């Protein structure tokens, strides 16, 4: 039983191996949502810091890879940082090559292009995790676009990543049932992070503190992640009406 | 060429003429030979502009690839990529390159890289072609701390000369000003720098 | 020295109706010693020609590398190669040796089969295509086949007027050279015939 | 590490066979039947398709018969995609030979070329051995029309006639019985047809399960050529010889 | 890192198997379905947009892939083994034929190469074979319109009409039945919306089905690839 | 057990057995011991016989003027380490026109035999080491074990049945540290604690194997009857 | 089962238990833990005396990097100085590019990444070292601790080895009575004492006591091993605190 | 090296190669044979640089051995010429080119024919009735061009080869110290000892 | 040759002469030197021709590739780049010099690049033998945002100095004009020569060439 220990078929067609790479994705017991508001895409995150010895500063899943595109990940930090530091690289790469910033779903494809290598060559494992990338782009608008250990990628309206997503998900897609439109139809990026938080809170049934989560926030030209402050303010706005 | 940067009381300020020359022959009379590294960290080029342009780009690439993973990155550090380019390639290289750039902690700084790959950190540089004809003049007329304006008039006059006296250099006097303020661009035509 | 002109020789291609023709001197020298008088220049694969000057050498690994080439190509495209295709495969062969390039003058020439358009191309040494519809020169004496062709030629040649026309092109052209003649050949080539002839000409 | 996953393609048995060479001879044995028969005026190249639908492209479709050169071809049996890679190298080979000596390259040293690349993957480089037998139908002026056949261990064999692939067994006693020597091409088009006929797991051997070649000396000018033969006429050959 | 892999991951078993590509078929079984129809004057390739989730944007998700200007491609099984199979197999048509040639390779031999990749992950080190069977359907100006399927193991084989992946079985019965040497390309793609009907369960309409044509010359020379809209193919599912 | 069969391999317990069976081959290896004061340090090696027809294998190597070691285990695997130490101490002098301090060269031998704990293919080396040497911060005795650890001493002993030199040295600490501008009794005091390693045999002409280096001491290895005195 | 045989394997859990069993390795070491102070880190250690025979402190277990970090490590003491070496050359690159001394998070991830890649292949084995390091840059005092899955945070107050839980108690103590901070010659004198309270662990042999920092004020943000009467003044502390 | 002729007759092709050679201000040899046998029926000459001349031929006639015994078959002189031009004209782009120039003089078994290929340094091959290298036919070409028939005896061949060396003797500033003739044909190669 | 580009109010207008030479004499006076990039995106070429010829074809292919992974139109700056680096990479050993024009998402764009691989982004730009006869047209009537008529005419009168002016500039003018709605590759553009025109037949009759023997092969 050769055949569960590298990236070969068993019988069943199955790669055993990524679909245990999905099971490490779940190990930090964190969730991750992500929305697209007119002029902006907003990532939030669940954050934990268990340890009172820990520098809760140092605490993050959500990584800054270029101005324009940030990065939400969903599994262990070695393999976080392992996929942010390769991300980062390729986006100053094409950026020199090209003459243009990386677009958003390119970045997602070619890391994506390199987890499937993992699923076909032996001597690599796939990476634990599952990658959330999101931007304003200059001719898509915004867009979310996510990677997983099969080296499978697909654009989103909106999206969820955890132990808890379908529970996010399937409050996502009653919205936009309701609504009838591909994003959150409002101006500013501030109600869209207070849309994202609402109804990570409605779907998980949990109240936040400024602690407790973690945001990251895509407009033209920049990607940028929230201070506690920031967040109380927006959870200061969420409770007053 | 004519290039020089200027440290003053609020930042720094680079200047440049913008005449490019294969022989006589003047192939842009338009040229920016002022080049954005980073936000606060910018350029004058003299020498080869393949070369120039090439390490430009590369220390852009460099740069930005620090941003990603330490943050902003000192004007020291953007001279010492420039550095170890010119100095390890001094061979096949032909560039003469000032950087000069806006920290808050550190505020305005100007380094200086001549042709062997040596820096120098200076109050002021000057360099390109036509400098030599203003070290007299430059010398003579700068200050520490002087104010946005004065800092303006001082590279303007100090190009004005080494446009006057160089064939290889003309055209407009381009300006970049590097403060906390921002990032202003400040263009100056011969019309009114010639009459000065 | 000049490795182009040490062996001397010339080819000459042009457009008729229905119909090109492709012509060559016979020399071979080792600069002033003639050595070869059968030193043909022109050589076909399938039904597109290929005629080149220069350094022989070069000439003949050439075109033993396209006979090569072409060979594969018609295994696995299950084909014969065509003259437009042919003429993009020279021209990649030369650049690929830019910095070491072979001292050759390639001329293509041939019917197109499906098309039926005459076809005719040329090439400097690293693989710069002229392409003509009148017609193509090069060697030792291309100055001297540009002046005949552009004074003789004339479009619509039906092919036993464009034989005369070719023939006199070369004939001249070679006995204002010193490094060329020794005997001459051309190919007249229609969409499924092709007539090779050999001239009578001056033997110093 | 690694040494854990390692099938070790390339070990004798304690009895002294090549484990990997024996089962991909075993592959070989369900594939298609091929057949080449030799005669005085030329060679005769017959092998059947497997699986065959009715809505496969037969006029545009090639897995078994293939051109090596002008004077050179094949009949496989076994991994037509193995086989596919082989024979590129065969085909270069002979080029190679070709610009080497300006004569076209003469059957045994192709054939022996081929041959020793299989070798070689049977005693290193850790991979699986080439799932393919060919048989080898060509000309050239030293020895006449020729006939040979490779597997995967790398070994070749000349023959008068041979089978390779499924029921050889069957189809070589066939061959052995009704071959002569003195036998002509049209005799050998029909007994290489007539073995097939006899030994094909089909309930019928029609004109699209088949694919058929001949090696002719014979031309107008004496010259070799090669005929791979249209659907249309394998069905004719099929009436001729009274199979259909 | 060493990689220590040096040797095949795929071998022939007692009976003559190589059972990694046996095992890479039964995933290509398992995949969504998808068919290829050859007409006269054309080819049609079609597929199911089996969208994962209703939040995922299924139109950045594209199945059937233009490999150069006159073929498509379009597959069943493993989605990111088939990306990377297109990105070569785009880049292979320009490296060794187009730098070449100056033209785009006729489709049997862009298959030939395709092919050849798949095969050597089948006999290589430290590789699996790919989990895909592709169909590639194209047009050349001296082949004419053709379909090929390619397999696991590297084998191809030229087709006037398939289907491959979950209801591949029934669909090619289906098909038997329905093609004839004159059908025109609008006939073609009225049978490939009928066969795909039988072997999708959900919502079937533009947005759901993923189709595209080899045709017509669409206006050097015209793409003949052309990927047909949502609305394009709403529009043939009235008349259905 | 299951774990065993490679160096890159832990057990559950976080043991690597593969070292664990390389540090088995010192304890089969014949018996030496190291010590020091101030001024001198010293080796003493018993040195194994094959049978009375042989040869004693020599035990003691010198890697430079003011450093070498005795070994215990793999003697080829002594050789390869030695022959490092040797080019170590050889690039110190000749780039630096420095002598190699003894407690960088335990460095060194450390970090070398640690690359072959940590990846696949290779093998741990299956030789324990006693390194003195005489350097600028005076007298200096290391033991070096082919997991990697290196650990700085007053004395030691490694090999077989060392344990009884070990004890001896501990009880005798503090008098032999101050043995100090006296080589034969420091000498003395290592040859008396090897001596409580001996069972059934004893130490003879050809059996017994000393060194010694200090303050205007090079580097110098006593064997045959340069050691009559001693015994 | 088989899944715990080579390195890089996932379990069905998702677990890469040979990384796992490397913590064991961890564990079974000897303590050591840091302290983050108001402008700096102090870092200490617990010396198992083996014998009589070990030269007191001459066998040193705290690594310096450059000049401004300090790098102490638990497990399999190859393995840490293998790491330090790997952080020294990592180091040494990112001054001659970028002429500043690496920053404490740059040089955190630089022994991540590295630490990381050690789980990727099952040709190599991973680390079976925990490391605790820091000093000051830039930015301030950062201390970190870093696994052998490549995991890392940065920490107030960071123990491990085999008294690692009363350590931590410890740690978390001085968290919760000092939300205004701890001063450097403070962090001196609490490090002593919490290798001392986490010696009952290891209370068979006696032990000897190392501690280092890098302070803004104290040594100039350079790293320094602690000695002679300041070391004195912190045993006799710590020695009065277990009493 | 220096004189090196070749002549095609009717059936044999006939080889003359000068016996001199000279290190700059001496005469070292004059009996020195400028000559490989390639096969039974194929002999090769060679003139050009020191050294680079023998170590050629002999790695000609090294690689023509190894084929004779690995297929039992002699090679056409054909096949052998194109093999020889092919190894020069690789050597002319190399780091350091052979600088020899050769005829292959060969009688084809199979087809009953004399066949003489001249070939130089750059890998320029010509089949020809009578050839030489260097200044040797700047000489003696005229005397070819005159006399030679393709249905000359092997004698006759031999008489116009005499005069061909007596013209080279009377205006060739060096003295060459005359030639070893060889003669191919059918039944292989032999030397004419008094020439 | 003369090649030249300009910038007007739409897009980008492109123009070039069409002789090419061999030494002084004139191999081909209807060669085409303007050369596609992508649909957005054309060349001009000048320089040892080969190498443009080749450089512009290598970056197009690549372009090709990179547009079909991103599934977006190529920017002019990515066609710049890669021209760039690569001629940077050579130390001006490929002598490709070209005038590259487009037009992005981000709108029109005007380029030359020089063989050692430096570039200038310009308004309009001149380049070849022909350059400065080209540059006096534009120095003399170049305005920005001109309205397509006037820069197609201005670019024309640029590529005629050239033509009349420069020797080694002959032959038709051919142009190339792109903005975001349309391409029109005008070629040829002008015919401001006419052929010559010979007085006399001086070609041969039938039977005139002394033919040695035949030989004729059915295909
Ligand atoms: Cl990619
Ligand atoms: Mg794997
Ligand atoms: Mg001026
Ligand atoms: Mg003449
Ligand atoms: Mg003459």
């Amino acid at each position: 039983g050769y055949d569960r220990h590298i990236t070969i078929f068993s019988p069943e067609g199955r790669l055993y191996q990524v679909e245990y790479a999905f099971k490490a994705t779940n190990q930090t017991n964190i969730n991750s949502l992500a929305v697209r508001g007119k002029d902006c895409t907003v990532v939030i995150s669940q954050k934990k810091v268990p340890d009172k010895l820990l520098d809760p500063t140092t605490v993050s899943y959500i990584f800054c890879i270029s101005r324009t595109i940030g990065m939400v990940v969903n599994g262990p930090i070695p393999d976080a940082r392992n996929a942010a530091l390769r991300a980062k690289a390729e986006a100053a790469e094409f950026r020199y090559k090209y003459g243009y910033d990386m677009p958003c779903d390119v970045l997602a494809k070619r890391m994506a292009n390199l987890s499937q290598i993992y699923t076909q060559r032996a001597y690599m494992r796939p990476l634990g995790v599952i990658l959330t990338f999101v931007s304003v782009d200059e001719e898509l608008g915004p867009s979310i676009y996510k990677t997983d250990p099969a080296g499978y990628y697909v654009g989103y309206k909106a999206t969820a990543t955890g132990p808890k997503q379908q529970e996010i998900t399937t409050n996502l897609e009653n919205h936009f049932k309701k609504s009838k439109i591909d994003h959150i139809n409002e101006e500013s990026w501030e109600k869209v992070v207070e849309f994202a938080i609402t109804h990570m809170i409605d779907a998980l049934g949990t109240e936040f503190s400024k602690n407790d989560l973690e945001v990251g926030v895509a407009t033209k030209d920049k990607f940028f992640t929230l201070s506690a402050e920031n967040i109380e303010e927006r959870l200061v706005a969420i409770a007053e009406q | 060429t004519s290039i020089m940067a200027v440290t003053f009381k609020d930042g720094v300020i680079l200047g440049a003429d913008s005449r490019t020359t294969t022989g006589a022959y003047i192939a842009n009379r338009v040229t920016d030979k002022l080049t954005r590294v980073h936000d606060k960290i910018w350029c004058c080029r003299s020498g080869s502009a393949a070369d120039t342009q090439a390490i430009a780009d590369i220390v852009q690439y460099h740069l930005e690839l620090y941003t990603s993973q330490y943050g902003t990155p000192s004007t020291e550090t953007a001279a010492s990529v420039f550095k170890e380019l010119c100095y390890e390639n001094k061979d096949n290289l032909t560039a003469g390159i000032i950087v000069a750039g806006y920290d808050d902690k550190n505020k305005g700084e100007v380094y200086t890289i001549p042709l062997g790959g040596s820096v120098h950190k200076l109050p002021y540089a000057i360099a390109g072609s036509g400098s030599t004809f203003i070290y007299g003049y430059c010398d003579k007329n700068f200050r520490e701390n002087m104010s946005k304006e004065e800092t303006v008039d001082f590279i303007k006059h100090s190009l004005s000369q080494a446009i006057k006296w160089d064939g290889s250099s003309g055209g407009v006097i381009r300006m970049v000003v590097l403060t906390a303020a921002g990032v202003e661009r400040l263009i100056f035509y011969p019309d009114e720098y010639e009459q000065l | 020295s000049d490795p182009s002109s040490i062996n001397g020789g010339i080819v000459v291609a042009m457009t008729g109706k229905d119909c090109v023709a492709i012509a060559c001197d016979l020399r071979l020298g080792s600069q002033s010693l003639g050595v070869s008088n059968k030193f043909e220049k022109i050589f076909h694969y399938g039904h597109v020609f290929l005629g080149i000057t220069g350094l022989a050498t070069d000439v003949t690994t050439l075109n033993e590398m396209f006979r090569y080439k072409t060979n594969l190509y018609k295994l696995k495209e299950e084909r014969a190669i065509e003259p437009e295709t042919f003429t993009q495969l020279v021209s990649s062969s030369l650049y690929e040796r830019r910095f070491g390039p072979y001292f050759v003058g390639p001329v293509v020439a041939g019917i197109n089969s499906k098309s039926g358009k005459p076809f005719i191309a040329g090439f400097d040494l690293i693989g710069c295509i002229d392409e003509a519809k009148d017609f193509i020169v090069s060697g030792t004496a291309s100055d001297q086949l540009f002046g005949m062709c552009e004074s003789l030629y004339e479009p619509n040649l039906e092919p036993e007027d464009l034989f005369e026309t070719i023939s006199q092109a070369l004939l001249n052209a070679a006995d204002r050279d010193a490094l060329s003649g020794w005997g001459a050949v051309v190919y007249i080539i229609k969409k499924d015939e092709v007539v090779k002839r050999y001239l009578k000409m001056r033997q110093d | 590490g690694s040494r854990r996953y390692d099938s070790r393609t390339t070990i004798f048995s304690p009895e002294g066979r090549l484990y990997q060479v024996e089962y991909a001879l075993e592959s070989i044995s369900h594939a298609g039947t091929a057949i080449g028969i030799m005669a005085s005026d030329g060679i005769v190249l017959a092998a059947e398709r497997k699986v065959t639908s009715t809505l496969l492209e037969q006029d545009t479709s090639t897995e078994k018969l293939y051109k090596l050169n002008d004077k050179i071809a094949v009949a496989v049996a076994g991994l037509t995609a193995d086989a596919e890679i082989l024979i590129n190298t065969a085909r270069i080979h002979a080029q190679n030979y070709l610009k080497t000596y300006n004569e076209d390259i003469p059957v045994e040293i192709l054939v022996r070329r081929l041959s020793d690349i299989k070798q070689g993957y049977t005693q290193h480089g850790g991979l699986r051995p080439f799932g393919v037998s060919f048989i080898y139908a060509g000309y050239d002026d030293r020895y006449g029309y020729q006939l040979y056949t490779s597997n995967p261990s790398g070994n070749y064999t000349g023959w008068k006639a041979i089978s390779v692939g499924a029921n050889t067994s069957a189809a070589q006693t066939l061959l052995q019985m009704d071959y002569k020597d003195d036998m002509k091409v049209d005799d050998a088009i029909e007994l290489a047809l007539k073995t097939l006929s006899k030994t094909t797991d089909s309930s019928a051997l029609t004109y699209d399960r088949l694919e058929f070649a001949t090696i002719r000396k014979g031309a107008n000018d004496g010259e070799v050529y090669q005929k791979i033969f249209k659907p249309q006429e394998i069905k004719d050959i099929l009436v001729k010889t009274g199979i259909t | 890192m060493t990689d220590r892999y040096s040797f095949s991951l795929t071998t022939f078993s007692p009976s003559g198997k190589l059972g990694q590509i046996d095992y890479a078929l039964t995933a290509v079984k398992q995949g969504v379905t998808s068919l290829g129809i050859k007409a006269t004057n054309g080819v049609v390739i079609a597929t199911e947009k089996k969208s994962s989730s209703p939040l995922a944007m299924s139109e950045t998700l594209s199945k059937v892939s233009l490999l150069t200007p006159d073929i498509g491609a379009v597959y069943s099984g493993m989605g990111p083994d088939y990306r990377v199979l297109v990105d070569k197999s785009r880049k292979v048509a320009h490296t060794s034929y187009k730098r070449i040639y100056g033209e785009y390779p006729p489709t049997k031999l862009l298959v030939s190469e395709v092919a050849k990749i798949m095969q050597e992950a089948t006999q290589s080190g430290g590789v699996r074979p790919f989990g895909v069977s592709l169909l590639i359907a194209g047009h050349d100006e001296f082949n004419g319109f053709s379909l090929y399927q390619v397999d696991p193991s590297g084998s191809y084989f030229p087709w006037k009409a398939t289907a491959i992946g979950k209801g591949s079985v029934a669909a090619k019965t289906f098909l038997e039945k329905r093609w004839n040497d004159e059908l025109e390309l609008e006939d073609a793609i009225h049978i490939a919306l009928l066969t795909l009907k039988e072997s999708v369960e959900g919502e079937f309409n533009g947005d759901t089905i993923e189709l595209a044509i080899i045709g017509d010359e669409n206006p050097d020379k015209g793409p003949r690839f052309r990927k047909l809209t949502s609305q394009e193919i709403n529009d043939r599912l009235e008349a259905l | 057990n299951n774990y065993d069969g490679d160096t890159v391999t832990f057990s559950p317990t976080g043991r690597l057995f593969q070292v664990e069976y390389a540090l088995e081959a010192i304890k089969q290896g014949s018996v030496t011991v190291g010590l020091r004061s101030n001024t001198h340090a010293v080796l003493v090696a018993l040195k194994r016989n094959a049978d009375e027809l042989s040869s004693y294998q020599k035990k003691i190597i010198k890697c430079d003027e003011h450093m070498g070691l005795s070994l215990a285990g793999l003697a080829p695997d002594a050789r390869v380490l030695s022959n490092y130490l040797r080019q170590q101490c050889n690039y110190s002098s000749l780039v630096f026109n420095r002598k190699l301090a003894v407690e960088r060269a335990g460095h060194l031998l450390c970090d070398k035999a640690q690359k072959n704990t940590q990846s696949y293919g290779g093998r741990p080396y299956g030789v324990g080491l006693l390194i003195i040497g005489y350097d600028k911060s005076g007298a200096h005795l290391l033991e070096f074990q082919p997991s990697g650890n290196v650990t700085e001493l007053y004395g030691t002993a490694i090999g077989a049945r060392s344990q009884g030199a070990k004890t001896y040295l501990e009880r005798t600490l503090d008098t032999f540290i101050k043995i100090d501008g006296n080589p034969d009794e420091l000498i003395k005091a290592g040859v008396e604690a090897i001596s409580q390693s001996l069972r059934d045999e004893s130490l003879t002409v050809d059996n017994l194997s000393i060194a010694i280096v200090g303050k205007d001491t090079p580097f110098t290895i006593y064997d045959g009857e340069a050691v009559a005195k001693y015994i | 089962t088989g899944y715990d045989l080579s390195n890089s394997v996932f379990s069905p859990d998702g677990r890469n238990f040979q990384v796992e069993y490397a913590v064991k390795a961890v564990e079974n070491g000897t303590t050591s833990i840091g302290i983050k102070c108001n402008d700096g880190v102090v870092f200490a250690v617990e010396k198992l005396i083996t014998s009589k025979l070990l030269v007191p402190q001459k066998n040193v277990k705290i690594q310096v990097v450059d000049r401004h970090i300090g790098c102490v490590y638990s497990g399999l003491i190859p393995d840490g100085r293998h790491l330090v070496n790997r952080g020294r050359e990592e180091a040494a690159s990112f001054k001659k590019l970028y002429k500043t001394p690496i920053p404490i998070p740059a040089f955190a991830d630089r022994l991540g990444q590295y630490v990381q890649a050690h789980t990727l292949y099952n040709s190599v084995r991973p680390f079976g070292v925990s490391t605790i390091f820091g000093g000051v840059d830039k930015n301030g005092a950062h201390l970190y601790m870093l696994e052998p899955s490549g995991s890392y945070w940065g920490y107030k107050g960071a123990a491990t080895g085999k008294g690692r839980q009363s350590a931590k108690a410890e740690l978390e103590k001085l968290v919760d009575h000092h939300p205004e901070g701890l001063s450097a010659r403070e962090a001196v004198k609490q490090a002593a004492k919490i290798i001392y309270l986490a010696h009952e662990d290891n209370k068979e042999k006696d032990f000897e006591l190392e501690i280092s920092w890098c302070s803004l004020s104290e040594t100039n943000g350079l790293h320094k091993f602690v000695k002679g009467d300041l070391l004195q003044e912190a045993i006799d502390f710590a020695q009065k605190e277990i009493n | 090296m220096d004189i090196i002729l070749g002549i095609r007759v009717q059936d044999s092709v006939i080889l003359a190669s000068s016996k001199a050679v000279t290190r700059g201000i001496s005469v070292l040899k004059d009996s020195d044979d400028k000559t490989r046998q390639l096969s039974p029926h194929t002999l090769m000459s060679f003139a050009g640089e020191a050294g680079d001349t023998v170590q050629f031929a002999e790695y000609i006639q090294a690689n023509i051995q190894l084929y004779s015994i690995r297929e039992d078959y002699e090679l056409s002189p054909q096949a052998v010429s194109s093999f020889v031009r092919q190894e020069l004209a690789k050597s002319i782009r190399s780091r350091r080119p052979y600088q020899v120039n050769v005829l292959i003089g060969g009688y084809d078994k199979k087809k009953n024919k004399p066949e003489l290929y001249q070939i130089d340094y750059l890998g320029t091959k010509v089949e020809l009735p009578y050839g030489a290298h260097g200044y040797s036919g700047f000489y003696t070409f005229s005397l070819l061009d005159h006399h030679y028939r393709p249905d000359m005896t092997t004698e006759e061949g031999l008489d116009l080869l005499k005069l061909c060396v007596q013209e080279l003797e009377k205006r060739m500033p060096m003295d060459f110290k005359g030639v070893i003739v060889k003669i191919v044909d059918k039944d292989g190669i032999r030397q004419v000892d008094d020439f | 040759t003369t090649i030249a580009g300009v910038v007007y109010k739409d897009g980008i207008v492109l123009g070039a002469d069409t002789r090419a030479t061999e030494g002084m004499v004139v191999a081909d006076k209807n060669c085409s030197k303007i050369h596609f990039i992508s649909p957005n995106i054309y060349c001009c070429g000048a320089g040892t021709a080969a190498d443009t010829d080749m450089t512009t074809q290598l970056i197009s292919s690549n372009l090709e590739l990179h547009s079909l992974s991103t599934g977006r139109l190529p920017r002019v700056v990515t066609a710049n780049r890669m021209l760039k680096q690569m001629l940077f990479r050579y130390q001006g050993y490929i002598g490709a010099a070209l005038v590259l024009g487009g037009v992005d998402v981000t709108g029109p764009h005007l380029y030359s690049i020089y063989p050692h691989g430096s570039t200038d982004k310009l308004p309009y730009v001149t380049m070849g033998s022909g350059s400065l006869a080209a540059m006096a047209v534009f120095e003399d009537k170049f305005r920005p945002d001109m309205e397509e008529e006037e820069a197609k005419n201005l670019v024309s009168e640029a590529i005629a100095a050239g033509i009349f002016n420069d020797l080694g500039s002959g032959g038709n003018i051919d142009l190339c004009v792109i903005s975001k709605n349309k391409l029109d590759f005008l070629r040829p553009y002008t015919v401001p020569n006419k052929k010559g025109t010979r007085l006399g037949r001086y070609r041969c009759e039938k039977g005139t060439t002394a033919v040695l023997t035949e030989k004729i092969t059915p295909l």
